[PDB]
């Protein structure tokens, strides 16, 4: 029965370490990587994590006996040492479906990563993966549109889409912003975008940018006969401002906006994702601040958890990294979470960092966006890695084209169309990408100039050893 | 100031304080995981913690399982904290000394 | 003039390393701790951080010459090696006032910590401090009320306030929740609170909890003749839900609500802080998830930056740690950021982790809340460390009182009133706290029982060395 | 393993034992130098050796100069020996455990 | 399979590839900080990178400042990456071998 | 210092040089064993030694068995020597730099 | 188009119709209507992308005589804070009074980012 109240401190592992537990399909599962403080056994540390992220605290309370603790408690059901590493373990913890508010990524994170990372008895803690049960996945809207609906809205089929962040990051007036946008889009890029930190500032107020950018989109679309877009950044100080900015973009008939989901937050993001669905505006998601959280493997949250959370909260695009560009991205890991954000069913595969099999119950996929420090020479690798359902973005790699902006834009537009044509013809972008680019460089001087500039250390060394 | 002797004696005192603190840890662990065994260990240990080696050997006869647990915890504690004790003891003494002169002298 | 466009990659340090720069009082200053990758010089790494958090990208773009880059660029003006540590440096970077959206913590963070933490050329990066210029501080509302207005609203003077998180974290019905609340409050605590992960769940829907908790507050206030409160958690999936919940709390005449500012986000938080000001509801802020970000000293953001950001966004309380409890808190650091969140002017002091002198231009202070794994034996240390303007919270330390809830509540209420009386009489809580508690334990059996339970490892060892 | 609490508790115990060691030094010095003053301190200190900082503030109330003698010596010892204690306690514990796991296990 | 000779020769090739890669780094650094000196270094270096020691010595006569910079960068690169090369080369060869058998055989 | 790019580039250069070393081995073996086949491979390979994986796929097109001989040997060498390369290159560079900073600086 | 009105409500009603007509610019008499109404209008203009011309009607009641009142350059500073895209500055040479040296001074105050004491 209610088994008697005995006040006092007990070991967490007496209640919360359950090595004989078999997870239900409605359980939310979490994989943590942890190092206990000297003198703290791994099973007690794993139990403490399970306890303080579900139902438990540091001493025994009588109120437990008013309810059914077995039904509600988090259960550390497996611990394994990390092969080859001293004092590092994986704990696998099951959480009942009942613990979570439906449709709330905010609530899920508050439990799983709310307090346990600062526990004295633990040196370091990193959340590697979460299996979201299908019953919970169905309480979320997910992407406002998702990959296939987006291609259909934009009439964009048969190859990766191309984007470009306007530079300098900050400092340009609204009119000069639209100027740079027009010249980029007219040259063959599908999208341009606000920098993540372009919101509304003294040098460029948001409503002016929206106005001038809309003009640039109309002119370039009229000239090229292809659908153009520019991710207008609605990231704002408050929910009210965010919505005010989203609203004007809709008023201008803009097809796509962007949002910094982490610096604004999941509560504002989930609001925006619902609005986007109701108003037919595509939502590009920038991951600003993620590396504060996900870079080091001993402590934090791995990006693949953040990617899963974003697909639930809602976003049509999400930056995925480049692997080859100026910012860090492990290839095996990247291939793993690109599958997690695109596909409907992803088998567990530890070699790609996927700890749990994840089902999405037909929740739309999110387009991965490869951006940051990439140029034309990267193109065959990018097409190889990400395939057709991706957006490849070149900020400096467009606006930094030796002859200026318009030739820089043409270089990127030609390079893109050459790759799409080749892909459609059956050429392998991974194996033949460099060649496809060299070919096009033969008749495009401005592409040739760009290929030369950003080719980059070659190596090349030497033969002696003669008989 | 027989320094080899003082260090030797300070080290033995340290070793036997860390043993006592490993005891507190497993006692607390057991309070959660095995309440009756926590009680046994507490009652057994009362007035036995002056010499850490004598303590562990007494515990080996009754509960070799627990002895081995304490041995591991004291070892772990030392490995985590030992390197920070020289600063903490030197600057603690220097600050404590100097607080006593400020209050009185 | 516009100095000619030469396309191509340059070193960041040619533009962004400015060791002869003297920061203006309108500049936002940031102190980063970084380790460069082998082969990357510290000044280039510092310049890259300044570049990619302000105006720059990886290659030269012609658009720079349309504006005045000198006016807008971030400026790494000082680098110093971290004493005693290999390959670790502090970079101090100045950002012009013009770069930031007024009243937006979201925008500030998007620049300073948006992309630079994931830069390949940097191994690890940790933001230690930001000096917010007074001209920027004035664009924010700050705390809805702040310390002095809160004491005046609640008629609470002369000692720390006392709170308590209800346990188990999850699993209790609404009625059982209000039951636990009533019994805690009637016993002498000023506040109780929802657990951070108590939002709205199958076992307890939010509107039911709000209803039953309001009843508990009225009954306990009527019995004790002291103002009572319970931080009702309005943390929600969306802005709309958040506001709906805040609204009902106001309708019930509830004096105080709580919000998880990091898991919900700064955009939702800033919305809530403004609403609280307009509606006269106090706002308690829970820091759930902060340790994911702030625990390790090689990478992340130090809590004192998050505390500063929260005071700007808005909160009346903010958890500060305990130093002595179950979760980590460095004492010197804590004393530093407690000053940062309370005072109007805080001098630079590296021994307490305060890199920059911070002025707040009469923006109200935030009450520090010490919570987590603390019990009666901690009381004199807590009063010593935090002083009168703090809230001390005992969840397990109230509900875990050997005889059950009501005696547990009385133990905490007696311990609190004994400390407030003693303080008011001129007794030193730090030096005499244990004694004050022992005294009260003499005539309160239920306090004596609690003091015994959580006293805790004593040591005690031995004399031989006889002549 | 509340490691900063354990370290904090360990340093204060080292400081109290080093204060006892310093009191032994000063006592042996006064054995050569001032036999009366030695006899006063030996009888004053018997049983008082519990908390080193409380002992010092109490000795300051009676004889501020002699308290200062113990203050200097405790600090001199600490500066000379403290840096050797980590390696001694860690290898001490590992060696003492290694003995017992060999015979028993 | 004269292993001491093969390792020796592989090491010299490695050393001289890391020198070349340190060159690329400082060239890129200079492209940002000192464009005319980047150009000088690029033009100077063209067809000189076969032997890394010969290269650095040639650079010492003209620009001892740059030579010392490259020396530091090659040293830093090696210290960061050298330990990961054995796995990368062994498993790379094994995977490359086995990809060639799968395509053809 | 794009460190994973540099390492990636370095491993592929080590793999190509070890393929050249294996080709030297197989060649010396066929010097004892099959002098004609040796002469074919020596003339086939002159100038082809650029990219090791391209060389292998091209040798597979002509003589699948001999390509396999080079595949095995490159891999045998790698398994035997690769683990010694880190320490050799790091201390090699440090020693070569140390020489030059001594005479010049 | 002059939206100067008896009440805030009427002012806004008139501003709204100008926007509905797609009019690029409206005007407001900031002193006879007042700073509270003007600040409301300036915020609306920002949110609705309508330019705001400011007429200084009544200023000379306040700023003409040098022994008593408020000099126009204070009113100009206040208007730049409250909000206006244009502000009448005087002509110096026309039918209404304007001291040249003074005018050059407050023209700098209403245009520039940094104005040295002079």
């Amino acid at each position: 029965s209610a088994a008697g109240y005995k006040a006092g401190v007990k070991d967490y592992k007496l209640t919360y370490y359950t090595p004989d537990y078999t997870p239900k399909d409605t359980d939310l599962l979490a994989a943590f990587r942890f190092s206990p403080q000297p003198g703290v056994p791994a099973d007690e540390a794993g139990a403490a994590i399970a306890a303080e992220s579900s139902t438990g605290t540091w001493t025994t309370v009588w109120t437990d006996l008013l309810t059914d603790m077995d039904r509600y408690k988090g259960k550390c059901y497996h611990i394994e040492p990390v092969q080859g590493e001293e004092n590092s373990y994986f704990a696998f913890i099951a959480y009942p479906l009942d613990l979570f508010e439906e449709g709330s990524v905010t609530n899920i994170l508050t439990s799983i990563v709310g307090n346990v990372f600062g526990f004295k008895a633990i040196r370091s803690l990193r959340l590697e993966d979460i299996r979201f049960p299908v019953a919970l996945v169905k309480t979320f809207q997910g992407p406002p549109h998702g990959i296939q609906v987006e291609r259909d809205l934009l009439n964009k089929y048969g190859r990766p889409m191309l984007g470009c962040t306007i530079k300098p990051k900050l400092g340009l007036s609204a009119k000069n912003y639209g100027r740079a946008v027009y010249e980029c889009l007219r040259g063959g890029l599908d999208f341009t975008k606000d920098d993540e930190n372009i919101n509304s500032q003294p040098f460029q107020r948001w409503r002016d940018r929206f106005l001038f950018v809309a003009d640039a989109i109309h002119k370039s679309q009229a000239e090229t006969g292809e659908i153009k877009g520019h991710y207008l950044n609605v990231t704002a100080p408050t929910c009210e401002e965010m919505m005010k900015r989203a609203e004007f973009a809709k008023e201008l008939g803009m097809p796509i906006i962007m949002h910094d989901f982490l610096t604004a937050g999941f509560t504002a993001n989930t609001t925006l994702a619902k609005w986007c669905r109701d108003n037919g505006v595509l939502l590009h998601i920038h991951r600003a601040m993620h590396a504060v959280i996900d870079r080091q493997r001993n402590h934090g949250i791995h990006f693949r958890v953040l990617a899963k959370c974003l697909r639930l909260s809602g976003g049509d695009h999400l930056h995925s990294g480049t692997v080859v560009g100026k910012l860090e991205g492990d290839k095996a890991s990247t291939l793993g979470f690109v599958d997690l954000m695109r596909e409907d069913h992803i088998e567990a595969d530890r070699s790609r960092g996927v700890f749990f099999t994840q089902d999405w119950a037909s929740m739309p996929g999110v387009l991965p966006v490869a951006s940051g420090g990439i140029h034309v020479w990267h193109m065959p690798a990018l097409v190889e890695i990400f395939g057709d359902d991706s957006v490849l973005q070149f900020g400096g790699g467009t606006l930094g084209h030796p002859w200026g902006n318009a030739p820089g834009a043409t270089a990127n537009r030609v390079a893109l169309e050459a790759c799409v044509q080749a892909r459609n013809e059956g050429r392998d972008l991974y194996r033949e990408g460099g060649d496809i680019l060299r070919e096009a460089g033969k008749w495009s001087p401005e592409l040739a100039a760009a290929l030369d500039l950003w080719k980059e250390i070659k190596f090349e060394f030497e033969t002696m050893d003669k008989l | 100031m027989n320094l080899k002797q003082i260090a030797k004696d300070t080290a033995k005192t340290l070793q036997s304080y860390l043993t006592y603190q490993a005891l507190r840890t497993v006692l607390a662990q057991l309070g959660e995981t095995n309440p009756p065994l926590a009680l046994w260990l507490h009652n057994f240990s009362a007035g036995k913690v002056q010499d850490g080696e004598k303590y562990i050997e007494e515990l080996f006869l009754e509960k070799p399982d627990l002895a081995l647990r304490i041995m591991t915890v004291r070892e772990h504690i030392a490995e985590e904290i030992a390197e920070f004790l020289p600063e903490m003891v030197v600057t603690g003494i220097q600050q404590a000394n100097m607080e006593k002169r400020r209050q009185h002298l």
